[PDB]
């Protein structure tokens, strides 16, 4: 028993954790982000 | 009703198929349902991606 345990856990965290995560990033975060209103706002530049 | 109740307890599977194949055009008709001609931020972001 403790040796699949030992397996399952990482290989279940990579799979729901993990990777589901790197696919928002590159598949989905741009349109979250262009989505928003007031993308004048949100892309205002610092003084400096 | 004969052939209504002989169709009974195998609607589950044609309920899995017929979902099944809602949830991969679901994510996609999403855009398609509120196409317009004039869409200047579906077109920007569409450039984008």
């Amino acid at each position: 028993v403790n040796k699949t345990v030992r397996d399952l856990m990482p290989k279940t965290i990579m799979h729901l954790m993990i990777n589901n995560t790197k696919e928002f990033i590159f598949s989905e975060l741009l349109a979250n982000l262009y989505s928003c209103g007031d993308q004048n706002t949100l892309m205002e530049e610092s003084a400096e | 009703q004969q052939l209504t109740n002989h169709i009974r307890d195998t609607l589950p599977g044609l309920r899995n198929k017929l979902q099944s194949q809602l949830l991969s055009i679901e994510k996609e008709v999403e855009e398609y349902k509120n196409f317009r001609p004039d869409d200047p931020a579906r077109k920007t972001k569409a450039l984008l991606q």
